[PDB]
RNA sequence: GUUACGGCGGUCCAUAGCGGCAGGGAAACGCCCGGUCCCAUCCCGAACCCGGAAGCUAAGCCUGCCAGCGCCGAUGAUACUACCCAUCCGGGUGGAAAAGUAGGACACCGCCGAACAC
RNA sequence: AUGGCCGAUGGGCCCCACAGGGUUACUGACGUCAGCCAAACUCCGAAUGCCGGUAAGUCCAAGAGUGCGGCAGUGAGACGGCG
């Protein structure tokens, strides 16, 4: 019989990210012409979606789950760059050229940093 | 680990009067620290 | 002589006398009680004169409960004064009583003495009242 | 304790509202409603005199067998509405119960006996909670206080109950408190 | 014997100036309030003194979100 | 199309919460190993950042069951009330609470993505 | 803010030290059971009233509304019904 006493670090980190993602979400919103680019980051992968918050539907998505990104010989930042290109091409195929960036509550730097500019250079004006 | 705000951490060795030797780090600038009574030396740790 | 130790506001509008009592209409502590039947401000002294009257008749045994507490103040302007120049200083403390309210409750072994004792208390109250017991 | 249901005749209500209910009272009938596990609210008018008679004899928690337009339904008096001054019965809530059903209700408590001469007996709680079969409900409970001395607390758990009866309320309730009789010195102190 | 009270301010004429179901142009003031009793919604902007106004023409519509009173504007349809 | 799976969102935002019991780790979500590199501590690689996959469902998360604490909550009656009738009492037509009772409830829905079937 | 239950806390007492322990018609917080009160209390919350939309009604007229212009008077009110 083990009764944990304190908060586990995993849930403290999980709750804190949710708390500091809402305060980001006060000003950032998406639209059918300017979809919000939501970023989710994990220790093994990364995920992006184009969300149209008027009706809460996703336009396009990309992630490090796809084996194409997995087969990249590089680093996590190199996988992130490959993801950034992928979402961009899927964005243009859906008819969007300008987005807003929802960094998702993570500090903008490192893997996210590689994600944003890789899509920025690919033609996603934001 | 902030660059300059911290005292310089010196690798040192503990030598005691009983011949016991310990390896650690410390602040002692000499880099070697001596001691007269240690845990082995201390009667309380030996039940004495 | 019951007065509140402190009150947030010392000068207040007169408590209104409309309606009938919604809470405290049934005897809860004792076996007999006095139930009001008309609206009137039962002041601070009338409670004291009535409570003393009960104790004198029941003598030693028994316990008396006073469900009414006079915490609502009333003011009067100083005598021989024209109207105006502000509100008068608070004078006496009253507790607003509506019909159905149970004021006193008395517990005593025998019924006959208890009913007589509560009857004396009624004569010290401005309202027409009746004595009510505990059962249905 | 198995009791026989009391028979009453009830008829449905054509119009409901404060206009109709007031007139119904003026006619000597008390409006009522009937709901239960069957999930079927029915509006009935009982005769005031016979309803009063049933309650006076069988207590407030009376088991009834209503006759609603020729149909016999077993019902229990859930609650009443007594006007504070007139002491009428303005409205009654009736709950249908099947035989052998566990129902939670409140019964009264009476203190019977003769306390020691230097003792004042105070009843803190009038009614206690009880779970029992619909027909096994006791009309009232008894507590005996004879030869009890000093400050002795008769709590709810100490009461003896008929078979098949459970004490839903916690035993910590202090139904009866016995203390030393106040003296004239003590009476003329409290309240000042 | 005198009164030390008797001072009062002007009445500020707060309240809800535009009620639900009314057609409002751009910039019309919807509610005049002191705190954020009413919170801005869609096409409703907050003024300096928490006065609410409209950024787009349409019909007012009061609503709630996350337990907060909100004021919105529905884009009435062009004929 | 299926799943005890990941996300992003909704509802006039607890009927959705709290707690107890049992249960899961395929991809995932995680904890976890380390401080060379971007980056960081009003001291601390704890947090944030970055590099990984040795170990684990014990936590987070998720699934199922509990009416235990909270939450919602009728019909009827009553309080109150607009209008009207009425010589001071009161009454009619319409509206109709709060509390309590019966009960409800251990959430519902939308868009992508996974492992797998096809 | 009434009456109970538990009892810190303090008063007081037995050991007696002023340290450490229990004792009491006492002081009895905190908590809890039962019954209540408030213009400057609100977990709740009507009826009327008000803002707007729509369909009608009166429509040989209420002699209605809105804008502009000429001419004024009024700016000492009273009682009755409701808050």
């Amino acid at each position: 019989a083990h009764k944990p006493v304190g908060q586990n670090i995993s849930e403290v980190r999980r709750n804190a990210r949710l708390r500091r993602h809402a305060r980001l979400r006060k000003k950032v919103a998406g639209t059918a012409e300017v979809p919000r680019l939501v970023v989710n980051r994990s220790a093994r992968h990364i995920h992006v979606q184009l969300v149209n918050d008027l009706n809460g539907t996703t336009l396009a998505a990309a992630s490090s789950i796809e084996a194409d990104v997995r087969a990249i010989d590089g680093d996590k930042k190199a996988h992130s760059v490959r993801v950034g290109q992928l979402i961009a091409e899927r964005a243009k195929a859906a008819g969007v050229e300008t987005v807003v960036f929802d960094r998702g509550g993570y500090t903008y730097g490192g893997r996210i940093a590689a994600l944003a500019d890789a899509a920025r250079e690919a033609g996603l004006k934001f | 680990m902030k660059t300059g705000i911290h005292p310089e951490y010196v690798d040192t060795t503990v030598q005691c009067g009983c011949g016991h030797s310990f390896t650690t780090r410390s602040t002692k600038q000499s880099g070697t620290i001596v001691v007269e009574v240690c845990s082995q030396c201390h009667p309380f740790y030996t039940g004495k | 002589m019951l007065i509140p130790r402190k009150v947030k506001h010392r000068k207040q509008h007169h408590p209104e006398q409309r309606g009938i009592a919604s809470g405290g209409t049934s005897v809860s502590f004792g076996d007999y009680g006095i139930q009001a039947l008309e609206h009137a401000y039962i002041t601070n002294r009338q409670i004291e004169s009535a409570r003393i009257a009960i104790n004198r008749h029941i003598k030693r045994g028994g316990k008396v409960w006073i469900n009414i507490f006079p915490d609502r103040p009333l003011t009067k302007k100083p005598a021989e004064t024209r109207m105006g120049s502000g509100k008068g200083s608070p004078e006496w403390w009253v507790a607003n009583v509506k019909p159905g309210r149970v004021l006193f409750e008395l517990s005593y072994p025998d019924e006959k003495t208890a009913r007589d004792a509560l009857t004396r208390a009624i004569h010290k109250l401005p309202i027409k009242a009746r004595i009510v017991t505990r059962e249905e | 304790t198995a009791n026989i249901p009391n028979k009453l005749t009830a008829n449905v209500r054509t119009r409901t509202g404060k206009g109709a209910s007031r007139q119904a009272r003026r006619d000597g009938k008390v409006p009522a409603v009937l709901y239960g596990h069957g999930t079927d609210p029915q509006h009935l008018e009982l005769n005031a005199r016979d309803f009063a008679a049933v309650l006076r004899s069988h207590g407030t928690n009376a088991i009834l067998t209503l006759d609603i337009e020729g149909t016999e339904q077993l019902a229990l008096t859930k609650a009443l509405d007594v006007h504070p001054i007139r002491r009428n019965i303005q409205h009654a809530d009736l709950l249908v119960v099947q035989r052998g059903e566990k129902v939670t209700v409140e019964v009264t408590v009476l203190v019977e006996g003769d306390a020691t001469p230097g003792t004042l007996v105070t009843q803190d709680a009038n009614t206690i909670e009880i779970e029992a079969e619909a027909l096994s409900i006791p009309e009232q409970l008894t507590v005996s206080v004879e030869g009890v001395e000093a400050g002795t607390q008769i709590t709810a758990g100490q009461i003896s109950l008929p078979e098949g009866v459970n004490l839903i309320s916690d035993p910590e309730l202090l139904v009866v408190n016995v203390v030393e009789a106040p003296s004239a010195e003590a009476l003329e102190e409290e309240g000042a | 014997s005198s009164s030390r009270n008797g001072r009062d301010s002007a009445a500020q004429r707060l309240g809800v100036k535009r009620f639900g179901g009314q057609v409002v142009k751009a910039g019309e003031i919807l509610v005049r309030q002191r705190g954020t009793h009413f919170h801005p919604g869609v096409n409703v902007g907050r003024g300096g003194d928490d006065t609410l106004f409209a950024l787009a023409p349409g019909a007012v519509e009061f609503g709630a979100k996350r337990g907060r009173k909100t004021v919105n504007i529905v884009p009435v349809a062009r004929p």
